DNA sequence: GAGCGTACAGCTGTACGCT
DNA sequence: GAGCGTACAGCTGTACGCT
């Protein structure tokens, strides 16, 4: 019939904008993932593509993810997966990929038909206890599948790997961090709810990029930690070595995060070709698999290498700023957060996961105890049980007779009818008793956790500590003060 | 690109703008080729509220629309030279389809405003729940969306020109703040 | 060092042979090229049957690409698309949802948008595949298993035809009418010394999905006798100043392209009398191309000669027989298929008998256990381990290892009243079934009749009217 | 188009690796010794210069890129002394489609750059297993590209007459002679 | 500045046989 | 002739926010 152009534009643009904000471009505060990444990692989990298992074809993964979880282009899915496997993009890679997954020179990965992928070992920690009712599941786009709303994420993934995302009306740009630092920070926070950002920074020095390099100063870091917004200068690792006859050369071995190496060299050569910079004689990318990143800039005899190097920082991506803008989803809404907020939201997420996991374990263990109690009754009075079943004309009658005679529940009665004859042998009765005895031990341990929040919080601590010891590594990015 | 219709009489003719060949195939098979033309675009079109004029005129997708409508642009625009009396926006029933619709309406508002004023610009209502229009069969797409007897087109009405000027400038304009403000003012999460 | 002649000959022979035996040519048994067989087997493994809902095309292609077909996604998808088009496949093998292309050469919607499942009749290609009827082979990487041939309970090669460009050779087989083919196979099964002329009483000629006309029986006969021949496919056109209406076009003719050539004719002043050329074709209306005449028979005859309104189908029946490319006539094609059916049904029976006998053996053990249950329990109860219990059951009751195993795996709920009557009833049915299967394995004629019956059932369920009219004169 | 040259300019020690695409090319660029090893990824099945007319051959993009990379020219205008590399390595996939691309490249080399073969600059690399587009940089370097460990097969022209006949028969426009060759030599087993 | 990274979308060569 | 149908291969245009 009729539709006002103003109403249409406002409605349609808000529809798109909100969707990009909440369901595309911005990561969750709890697991640090976007929809596409969480659907890739969940997809890997469902098809049992674990580190111990062999690589699977990338086309099969992207097809499974596209079909079940992500009703979007293959390009957007595949390219997302490739990033999580790149050791130059991801500080803690979440995907293990075999084949050509791209280089720092910005050549793309091989088409998905050549490559194979699987989980990394730390990705198991993202997904640990996902099947234990720790997180809520929601319908998928078509409603024929279920998908997680958030992963348990047993390590602080938002701050570890960081994120960048161009949304609508806003964006996010969060630098990666060191896992040993972050967990130490979370442990500190857990011991002091009224801890300062200042004190948190004793654990968390600043960003830690997979590409190492150098951070200039700590004032940039402090501001971004305090307000969620700040500018951190990333510098290449370059040295000047004398060459004899007064000659010098600049050797670059580490470049700023998210900088394309080939493109950076092109820029340098562009400045030399246009004579925008003075004193450079030769430019060679001697990067090899043996040496790693290596860029050699030869320098004329008369020219001062220090001046040339400083000029290269100003004029090229040799020095680059990372503009921190810490917008994550909190309770389904875009929020500019500070370092403490992000850690706090995560800790609360862990507490819930651990509390829900314990509740689930207690539910299952008590169910299993109920069953074992029924089996214990059955094996202790087996002669009576046999007779009761044999005198029964149908399975239904046997059900009722067992419940009446032995004061059994319906579930107990079913388990007895489902019992194999091999269970009547000597070893099995001791097996049921031993299983039931240690179960009672387990039930009380879980109750102790649910009885005291102090016990539960220590459990969170200890699990993070185990994840720190196993997956923690050295700082790569040197912060020069 | 254009799959034109047989009738060369603009008053009874309608053109459908679809997102591409995937939707274009369904549309071409389902259509009444006597009076229904089809122009498949190629994903997100240019935001004419942001782009420079030089880029707009050289834009291939923009050019194909101007050529299809046969009116021209701006001052050169002649409504009498329109070869279609119904320009129907038929984007996919998703959030990106809603975006492409805003981009198209932006072009129509800024370059071919008389089309909107004459009431030549319509919005199709495809059934919700389908991934794309290419996900639909031609028979179902024809009956529910394209057949004049059963379809439900929305005629785009410009009621307030000054309000519209501000609406387009805020949503589609170069300044992010105005957009972020609108989003904060209006966004419904729960 | 490496001789250039040696390298050229060996590297080219590798490609040529591969293309021939594993790309471009269909097997004579099931009429499938590798990519088609891999698509259909994928659908079956993932349980994408007609009763189940449509599955995302991208998810099928990724599954096929990952396990079976180490080739491009477009190669797989376009192949799957074609099996779902009622204008390409005389008996479509894929059931497609969304845009799957038209007669005008418009391709299908990107695979992110389409959904697919098996057709009813594809189930018949795969029927009995888990009954040791066909030989399985390692996939390309050795992580998966795939079939070398499908059981193909209907003659798919001739029904659906095939065109493939190989190396050194090619294939072009037209589709046929299912009823006619099965009738033809039934005839053959009764008369091995049957002639082509006799076979043509059942199989009148090709049957294109796009219907239309065939000019004469001469082209058909020569193609059926030698494996090669020209068959004239003519559009269905009627005359009604006057206008010509085309309702059916020849097979594999692009409708839009054909119209363009008619318009190109009149523009070049190559033909006389045409005033207007319109395509009024809609899905509801069907194919309708109208050619208006200046104030018509001579013009229509002229169009047949000068446009693809009449197109030749150059028949060239090359297929893989025993893993080798062979030019075959009609009889060879039916012989090779029937011999495949005879093997399929034989192997299925062997499997079935083997399965039934294994089961009837288990049931014997259960009967003894249920008949003497008081003793069974005590023997089990007095045992310390499962192994001891296994030995005790075998010794005391003269049971096999499998029988004793099945007794220990028996649930307590099977001690109930009706259970004993349920075991004996199943057992009596087995004994008769075992008997039926042995009769089939012991008499060639009984096996051959079983093939006849099963073929006839598919004919009665899926057989349809002929679409293409064969005009004599 | 997409050539990654070696830094050195001394052809006697330089080598160019011809690969099938960017999938293979990417891995190859990572793993190579960028001092002496160049990489030219083509865009798949290259034109058959035996069947194709000279107009099309000279118009072809991958053909043009190869001509430019070698710097020798074609025919009588061809000069051996102007070779940019003294090792032109055909590194085809592994698979049967690779073998085909191999025969298409040797057809081009024989017909347009025969003295390149004669001099012994043309080689065939042997990937270790399926395609080499699925290989890591370290894996590809050690197995195929490392002059310490690699096994390159030098193409040698023995009988010119016999080689002229081989190309005409296999790659020529007459199907029959090619069908015949297949019939005579194919062992299906 | 321009490109970061998830989104939308699609095209053109090449081989090979026949007719 | 040019296209039928399985194979090989890859690139460009759009949105969006930020420093
Ligand atoms: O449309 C065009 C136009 C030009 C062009 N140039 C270069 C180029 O690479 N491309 C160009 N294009 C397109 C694209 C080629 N395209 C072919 C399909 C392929 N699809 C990969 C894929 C998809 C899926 C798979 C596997 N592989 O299985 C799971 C589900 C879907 C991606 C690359
Ligand atoms: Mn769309
Ligand atoms: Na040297």
């Amino acid at each position: 019939n009729e539709r006002n152009i103003t109403s249409e534009m406002r409605e349609s643009f808000l529809d798109y904008a909100m969707s990009v904000i909440v369901a595309r471009a911005l990561p969750d505060v709890r697991d640090g993932l976007k929809p596409v990444h969480r659907r890739i990692l969940y997809g890997l989990n469902e098809q049992g593509m674990t580190p111990d298992k062999s690589y699977k074809k990338s086309a099969r993964i992207v097809g499974d993810v596209m079909g079940k979880y992500h009703p979007h282009g293959d390009s957007s899915i595949y390219e997302a997966m490739v990033r999580m496997a790149q050791d130059f993009s991801y500080r803690y890679p979440l995907v293990d990929g075999q084949g050509n997954f791209g280089s720092m020179d910005g050549d793309g990965a091989a088409a998905m038909r050549y490559t194979e992928a699987r989980m990394t070992k730390i990705t198991l920690e993202l997904l640990r206890d996902i099947n234990k009712d720790t997180i809520d599941f929601i319908d998928n786009y078509d409603g024929n599948e279920r998908e997680p709303s958030v992963l348990p994420a047993r390590f602080p993934n938002l701050l570890a790997n960081g994120a960048s995302g161009i949304a609508v009306g806003m964006a996010t740009n969060i630098p990666p961090h060191n896992l040993t630092e972050l967990i130490n920070g979370v442990l500190s926070l857990s011991k002091n709810p009224d801890i300062s950002i200042a004190e948190l920074m004793e654990d968390i020095e600043g960003p830690d990029f997979p590409t190492a390099g150098l951070i200039l100063g700590k004032s940039g870091i402090r501001r971004a930690y305090e307000t969620g917004r700040g500018s951190i200068q990333m510098r290449s690792r370059a040295v000047i070595e004398e060459r004899g006859g007064g000659r010098q050369r600049i050797v670059v071995t580490e470049i700023p995060f998210q900088v394309n190496k080939a493109r950076m060299i092109e820029k340098i050569a562009e400045l030399v070709r246009d004579k925008k910079i003075d004193g450079i004689t030769d430019l060679r990318d001697e990067t090899s698999l043996r040496t790693g990143v290596r860029v050699v800039i030869d320098v004329r005899k008369d020219a001062n290498a220090s001046v040339i190097l400083n000029n290269l920082y100003k004029q090229t991506p040799l020095q680059t700023s990372f503009g921190v803008n810490m917008i994550a989803l909190v309770n389904g809404r875009p929020k500019l957060i500070n370092l403490k907020e992000a850690l706090v939201h995560y800790l609360e997420h862990q507490k819930t996961v651990v509390r829900r996991r314990t509740q689930y374990n207690l539910r299952k263990a008590k169910d299993r105890a109920h069953i074992l109690e029924g089996l214990r009754i059955a094996l202790d009075h087996i002669d009576e049980i046999i007779s009761t079943i044999r005198e029964s004309d149908t399975d239904k009658v046997a059900m009722e007779s067992l419940q009446q005679r032995f004061k059994l529940s319906e579930k107990q009665a079913q388990a007895i009818l489902d019992m194999r004859l091999r269970r009547l042998t000597g070893l099995e009765r001791d097996k049921i008793e031993a299983e039931y005895n240690e179960l009672l031990n387990y039930i009380s341990e879980l109750e102790t956790i649910l009885a005291d929040e102090e016990v539960l919080l220590q459990l969170v601590r200890d699990e993070l500590t185990e994840i720190r010891d196993r997956f923690g590594d050295d700082r790569r990015t040197e912060i020069q003060l | 690109k254009l799959a034109d219709c047989s009738s060369k009489s603009p008053e009874e003719c309608e053109i459908f703008l679809v997102e591409g060949d995937s939707a274009g195939g369904s549309t071409k098979s389902g259509r009444d080729s006597r009076t229904q033309a089809i122009l498949p675009l190629r994903g997100k079109i240019l935001n004419v509220e942001k782009a420079r004029l030089d880029r707009i005129l050289n834009n291939n997708e923009i050019r194909q629309m101007i050529t299809a409508f046969g009116t021209g642009i701006g001052g050169d625009f002649d409504l009498a030279k329109a070869r279609y009396h119904k320009i129907v926006i038929m984007t996919d029933a998703d959030v990106d389809g809603a975006h492409i619709r805003t981009l198209l309406l932006t072009f129509f508002y800024r370059f071919m405003r008389p089309l909107i004023e004459a009431g030549y610009v319509y919005i199709a209502q495809p059934p919700t729940g389908y991934k794309g229009l290419g996900e639909m069969n031609a028979d179902q797409l024809w009956e529910t969306t394209m057949n004049p007897e059963h379809r439900a087109l929305l005629q785009v009405k410009l009621e307030d020109a000054i309000e519209a000027d501000q609406t387009f400038e805020m949503l589609m304009g170069d300044v992010v703040e105005n957009r972020r403000q609108f989003i904060e003012d209006n966004a419904v999460y729960a």
